[PDB]
């Protein structure tokens, strides 16, 4: 019913509160990282999502493109002091 | 028996299931639908992760229930 | 063979073309078609219609390829 889909509103909250879901920045489906680096490629999209900023990688041009994104070091400044490698 | 899952905000897509259908038999229903490996979908009805080993039954999962996909993806 | 094709469309080696509906055959590697008889564009991926009505560019139908930034389908590398 509508309990059961409040339910599911309430579970995705808390994990995108604690950090273990976000939504893919371009095709908006909700993803979880599995182990690995502070990075993960959307299976719909292809888009590089950056784990530790829970943002994307790269700017519209895909990778490479530091005009958006996390531009994790860029002028040799990491995109988060707790990074290891987010591609 | 006819059931929806959510997958991009706002869009979902419809099945057909049995209320004797594994959850497993579901998940590769979305893959032969969606292209989404097995492995990589978790299922969630009313707020739990739903085990590959149950079936729709076992959760309660009636005719226009909705389910909420999620991709699990190994990080890099 | 005609038993053979009748075969393949259930195995999802063949497809009916989305717009005159004749027998249309894998093409290996790629992800979209155009029909022989009638000329439309065929998405094989998602086993539609690549465009809509309005054909190559029409977005109203079809399988939307790319729009926001989209694949049409998380295996498709390229079908036009
Ligand atoms: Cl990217
Ligand atoms: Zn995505
Ligand atoms: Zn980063
Ligand atoms: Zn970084
Ligand atoms: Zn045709
Ligand atoms: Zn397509
Ligand atoms: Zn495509």
């Amino acid at each position: 019913p509508d309990v059961a889909a409040r339910q599911t509103t309430e579970m995705l909250k808390v994990m995108l509160q604690q950090g273990e879901a976000m939504r893919c920045p371009q095709c908006q489906i909700v993803v979880q990282k599995k182990d690995g680096a502070d990075w993960i490629r959307c299976t719909v999209c292809h888009t590089e999502i950056c784990w530790v900023t829970k943002g994307p990688r790269w700017g519209p041009g895909g990778p490479g493109d530091t005009s958006g994104g996390c531009r994790c070091r860029v002028n040799g400044i990491p995109c988060h002091p707790s990074c290891q490698n987010c591609h | 028996m006819q059931i929806f899952v959510k997958t991009l905000t706002g869009k979902t897509i419809t099945l057909e299931v049995e209320p004797s259908d594994t959850i497993e038999n579901v998940k590769a229903k979305i893959q032969d639908k969606e292209g989404i490996p097995p492995d990589q979908q978790r299922l969630i009805f009313a707020g739990k992760q739903l085990e590959d080993g149950r079936t729709l039954s076992d959760y309660n999962i009636q005719k226009e229930s909705t389910l909420h996909l999620v991709l699990r993806l190994r990080g890099g």
